[PDB]
């Protein structure tokens, strides 16, 4: 998952609010994100298929998101 | 009063991220292509979802009173959100 | 200990690269025309054929 | 989503360690339900398995009016014994999930800070960790509320 960076880690990081890294955070955040990219493309390419169509919409993901859960801090 | 200056985040850079949902989306379904929204909105997605994760773990540091963050905060912040 | 994340080259991980900082025109849509939105029946259809997997 | 959580309120807290767990739930039900609404309060052990996970209550609840509805959920303090020591003293976590016909609609998590209440035990915490000084510590203010779009029928 060459995709992303190490530099790229590191901005993720300290708009999360971060100070300091472990060395395994790099090879951690890769395995992390391959999964929840593979989990979203997968459910978002089905529902394309489901619509007889080859190109991907926003709401095609838009879907496969709200497939995923989404979190809040706090309740609504 | 004061006024803000506006710009552009940078989290993760495009076109990398963009060969990256190719990769990935070639090994469910060969030619098939995506607009420009959907790569972006699948961006978006993983950028906040990632940086949630690291609020979590800065979070997890700053009350157990530590300056480093571990791979295992990462875990606990997955495991708050339901992934096992 | 680990590795600091601000200080002296803080600055580095942000500079402007406009080769990467924009969208790839391959692998995207050829135009700007009009698609169709999933119905709510394919939208089922799908997210039962989705389940299925799920289960093994 | 046919039930929406509208609030979780943390009822004695900070407090003792082996004290037992108080929520009050606050959820919605757009029409009557059919089936039972389970749900579960679980103490995440440790981060590095779902083995240490212990799910120290579980509560089944039907039929259900249609309507805001209000209940206290009070489930028992962790076995002590169970929990990998390493992550005894500080941040761990308390999920409450529901679950409708088995499948999850919602979880809320919080975290747990788990702290000796005197310095002397802060400058040196023992070995072994002692559960009987252990303040537990709901960050409530800070819940992660997670939301998933699930089969209702």
């Amino acid at each position: 998952i060459q995709g992303i960076t190490k530099p790229a880690i590191r901005r993720l990081a300290r708009r999360g609010g971060v100070k300091r890294i472990s060395g395994l955070i790099y090879e951690e955040t890769r395995g992390v994100l391959k999964v929840f990219l593979e989990n979203v493309i997968r459910d978002a390419v089905t529902y394309t298929e489901h619509a007889k169509r080859k190109t991907v919409t926003a709401m095609d993901v838009v879907y496969a998101l709200k497939r995923q859960g989404r979190t809040l801090y706090g309740f609504g | 009063i004061r006024r803000y200056q506006k710009s552009t985040e940078l989290l993760i850079r495009k076109l990398p991220f963009q060969r990256l949902v190719r990769e990935i989306a070639q090994d469910f379904k060969t030619d098939l292509r995506f607009q420009s929204s959907a790569v972006m909105a699948l961006q978006e997605a993983c950028e906040a979802y990632l940086v949630g994760l690291f609020e979590d773990t800065n979070l997890c540091a700053i009350h157990a009173k530590r300056v480093t963050i571990m791979p295992k905060d990462i875990q606990l912040a997955r495991r708050i959100r339901g992934e096992r | 200990d680990g590795e600091e994340l601000i200080g002296d080259g803080m600055e580095r991980d942000y500079r402007a690269i406009p080769e990467l900082d924009a969208y790839e025109a391959e692998g995207l849509a050829l135009d700007d025309e009009d698609v169709e939105e999933l119905t709510a029946s394919q939208r089922e259809a799908a997210e039962r054929a989705m389940r299925q997997r799920d289960r093994e | 989503a046919k039930v929406q959580v509208n609030n979780v309120v943390v009822l004695d807290n900070p407090s003792p360690f082996y004290n037992p767990f108080q929520f009050e739930i606050t959820f919605e039900c757009i029409e009557d339900l059919s089936e039972d609404l389970e749900w579960k309060i679980i103490y995440v052990g440790s981060a590095e398995s779902e083995e240490y996970d212990q799910v120290l209550d579980s509560v089944l609840v039907g039929p259900v009016p249609a309507g805001r509805h209000m209940f206290v959920f009070q489930a028992d303090a962790p076995n002590p014994g169970l929990i990998p020591d390493a992550d005894a003293v500080g941040v761990t976590v308390v999920l409450i999930t529901c679950t409708y016909r088995g499948q999850e609609f919602i979880r809320v998590g919080y975290y747990v800070n788990n702290e000796y209440t005197e310095t002397e035990l802060r400058e040196n915490p023992p070995v072994k960790p002692d559960f009987s000084k252990l303040q537990r510590n709901i960050l409530a203010s800070n819940p992660r509320v997670t939301r998933f779009h699930i089969n209702w029928e």
